[PDB]
């Protein structure tokens, strides 16, 4: 009704409506630490916040000054927690109070207790008919929002609505093929729905990460996600994955071709294989190439597996 | 003739992107970091001068002695979480080996016990409902200070009662109540049960199988099961499985190659997930894996473990943070080009001192980049405060029956 940004905004302490609730003032004690400088307009809501929290008061104009002090700091979950009781008690319509969430959300996609509540509603309504649409939306401003996803994931389980995911993962592997929130999607769309035994689904999979692997070799999420696949069932078991990388090799190269060719040695190695000598030769080369010259930054992390094939391996 | 540092070699130029003649948002915004960077990295040869590492410890200690009790209204934000100012600030000061006056002490004292709530647990300020994070900070706060004043505040009795109204059957924990679950709620809670030993045999049971459950297809895990990697849930979920004794059940092997893959080949500083940007912080939340998976493979026998150096770049980190993490008026920061705050100035330095101090067994030896000033005091990985603090409080603390024993 009175916005905090409207040039007409009152404090709290000179609103008339307010004049029979005396404000109660932060008990900081005798000696404060961390004591925050606050603004006249923060200080003002929150010592009136206080006021109706203390004496639960479940109003109409409580519910008015929960909007107020979350629009302060968004972060405050005992106002949240408020606002949730004076939603039940004031039998307020969940559906203009979506269309709030809605608002708030779109200004700070960051925050936790924002998202939280809109899952509430959803769960008391029971409808995620907007859902999936308005979350495609946030992430059209951020792809990444970790929260988001979340809210996406949680939504596509609890209501089931996998049918038409797997296409909104292409559209946006598409836009950008290293968002690896959208590989994390692609995982988690194929694991709850075919699974990743489907011998078509996990061909088609893999032709697919080679195939983008080809377009954007130092790209790391598709090479995840090749190994991500694979090393369930053990990489050895899958004889022409080792040359049809080394044919990647000459026009393709990155540490992580290199890297990946170090996971299946280990794995036939494991797996007892033609050449218990050979294989671990050629290992331990690119784990030196890898300390030494191609991905220094991780030298520790490869002279550690050298040393651990070589103490697995040889006798 | 030869660098000592580096990030300033010429050979390392190489380890710039390479976009494959391929341009997304990811790229780009990778290509925008590494260009500012480049430009603190080169900036002693545009200057011609001799470089040189200073950790600015007289600066960041008068920012951390003024904002421990005063701060600006631009942490109106941050007016749910004061107890984690608090233990920002004094984790800071005890890393730089700053002595808490006895008086601060008390106020701090005082201070977590008006944020302490009657039916348990800590709120983010006086008079807030009790919250896990708050209740983690403050804990850990009050054993920063580690006197009797201050292990007397915590109300252990209440404190598991408040820990048991927010289990859940499939093993986790709320946040707080009516809020929700993620993998960060069992380990502020397995921490803050563990210092004052309040851990009965029933509290943790399936917390160990649901944190496994978030470990994922890229090694990591995520907050949630099914969610992406992501390196403070990581840093959370292992921590909370070293506390409970199941480092176990997750995929150590996958872990491993995970966290080592999110250092940065350019920068020398970790992102928190895969394709996205450096930032300070997770010098401590990803690079304070390495002691965690260290001590675990250890208690598993692995023998291929150095007994020297953790598994990363220790020295690329001390760069990153040291010449690009400093801010010249105080405090530190996520990358050149942000502002500073307290939770960076804790995490970076955190970061630091890890890629100081190594220790596994009686083997300890250090690595001080810059001048020899700059060493920090160490920091425990699992509570990310001072070992002493830490044996202090645990030892204290089983001087008490276990609520109902
Ligand atoms: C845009 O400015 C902010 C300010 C604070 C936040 S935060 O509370 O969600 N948190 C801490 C954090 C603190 C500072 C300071 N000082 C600066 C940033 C920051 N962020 C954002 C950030 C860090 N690095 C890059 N960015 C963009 C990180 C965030 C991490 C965090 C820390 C503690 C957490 O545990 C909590 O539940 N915290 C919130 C809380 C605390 C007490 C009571 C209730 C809730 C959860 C997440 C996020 C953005
Ligand atoms: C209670 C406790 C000990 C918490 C510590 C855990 C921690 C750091 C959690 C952060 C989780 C989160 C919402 C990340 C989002 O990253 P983003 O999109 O902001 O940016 P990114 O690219 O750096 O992940
Ligand atoms: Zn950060």
């Amino acid at each position: 009704f009175l916005s905090l940004d409207s040039p007409t905004y009152v404090l709290y302490r000179d609103r008339a409506e307010w004049a029979d609730i005396d404000p109660v003032p932060q008990n900081d004690g005798p000696s404060p630490v961390v004591q925050i400088i606050y603004s006249e307009k923060f200080r003002d809501v929150y010592d009136y916040f206080r006021a109706v929290l203390q004496r639960d008061e479940r109003s109409e104009r409580a519910f008015k000054l929960t909007r107020d002090a979350i629009e302060l700091n968004a972060a405050n979950y005992t106002v949240w927690h408020f606002r949730r009781v004076l939603l039940r008690s004031l039998q307020k319509d969940l559906q203009e109070e979506m269309n709030y969430i809605i608002a708030i959300i779109e200004e700070q996609p960051k925050n936790y207790q924002v998202w939280h509540h809109r899952r509430v509603l959803v769960e008391w309504l029971k409808d995620p008919s907007q859902e999936l649409e308005f979350i495609a939306d946030i992430l059209n401003q951020d792809a990444k929002n970790y929260h988001a996803w979340q809210h996406r994931q949680w939504v596509i389980q609890e209501f089931r609505l996998w049918d038409n995911e797997l296409q909104y993962v292409d559209q946006l592997l598409k836009e950008d093929v290293r968002n690896n929130s959208v590989w994390n999607q692609r995982h988690f769309v194929i694991s709850n729905t075919t699974g990743y035994s489907d011998r078509a689904v996990l061909e088609r999979e893999v032709q697919y990460t080679l195939e983008m692997i080809k377009l954007v070799p130092h790209n790391e999420s598709a090479w995840n996600y090749l190994k991500g696949i694979l090393q369930d069932r053990g990489l050895s078991r899958y004889p022409n994955l080792l040359n049809q990388l080394l044919d990647l090799q000459p026009s393709h190269s990155s540490p992580y071709l290199i890297a990946f060719l170090v996971d299946i040695y280990e794995d036939m190695l494991e797996n007892q294989c033609d050449n218990k000598e050979d294989i671990l030769n050629k290992a331990l080369e690119l784990c030196e190439i890898l300390a030494k010259e191609k991905d220094t930054i991780r030298k520790e992390y490869w002279r550690y597996i050298g040393r651990s094939l070589q103490s697995k391996h040889s006798r | 003739w030869s660098e000592p540092l580096y990030s300033l070699r010429p050979e390392h130029a190489r380890e710039r992107l390479q976009d494959d003649s391929v341009e997304t948002v990811t790229s780009i915004e990778q290509a925008k970091v590494e260009e500012k960077i480049q430009e603190v990295f080169s900036s002693y040869k545009f200057n011609h001068l001799v470089p040189r590492l200073v950790l600015q410890r007289e600066k960041h200690f008068h920012y951390l002695k003024r904002g421990l009790r005063q701060l600006t209204d631009a942490y109106e934000c941050l007016d749910a979480s004061r107890p984690w100012l608090c233990y920002w600030i004094l984790h800071s000061l005890e890393l730089l080996d700053e002595p808490i006056p006895q008086i601060v002490a008390t106020d701090v004292c005082q201070f977590l016990e008006l944020c302490q709530s009657p039916d348990g647990g800590f709120g983010g300020g006086p008079g807030q409902y009790p919250h896990l994070a708050p209740t983690y900070a403050a804990v850990n706060a009050l054993c920063i200070i580690g006197t009797e004043e201050a292990y007397n505040v915590i109300n252990r009795e209440k404190l598991l009662q408040y820990l048991y109204s927010l289990k859940q059957p499939d093993g986790s924990f709320l946040m707080h109540v009516g809020g929700e679950v993620d993998v960060r709620s069992a380990y502020c809670a397995a921490s803050v049960a563990s210092l004052t030993n309040i851990i009965t045999p029933d509290l943790f049971e399936g917390t160990a199988e649901w944190i496994a459950r978030c470990q994922n297809w890229e090694g990591g895990i995520g907050g949630v099961p099914g969610m992406e990697a992501h390196g403070g849930y990581t840093f959370c979920g292992l921590a909370a499985l070293v506390i409970l004794k199941k480092e176990r059940s997750l995929n150590l092997k996958s872990l491993l190659q995970w966290v080592t893959s999110r250092q940065m080949r350019f920068e020398g500083g970790f992102q928190g997930r895969c394709n996205k940007l450096v930032d300070g912080c997770y010098s401590f939340w990803q690079a304070g894996l390495l002691p965690l998976l260290h001590r675990a493979l250890h208690a598993q026998g692995d023998p291929a473990l150095s007994m020297s150096h953790w598994m990363f770049h220790q020295q690329a980190l001390q760069e990153y943070i040291l010449m690009c993490c400093q801010c010249p008026a105080g405090g530190l920061l996520d990358k050149p080009g942000k502002s500073r705050d307290f939770y960076h100035t804790c995490y970076c330095l955190s970061g630091l001192s890890i890629a100081q101090h190594f220790g596994s067994g009686a083997m300890l030896h250090d690595v001080v980049m810059g001048v020899p000033e700059n060493v920090l005091q160490p920091t425990h990985p699992v509570y990310n405060i001072g070992p002493d603090k830490v044996i202090q409080a645990t030892t204290h603390f089983l001087q008490k029956p276990v609520p109902g024993f």
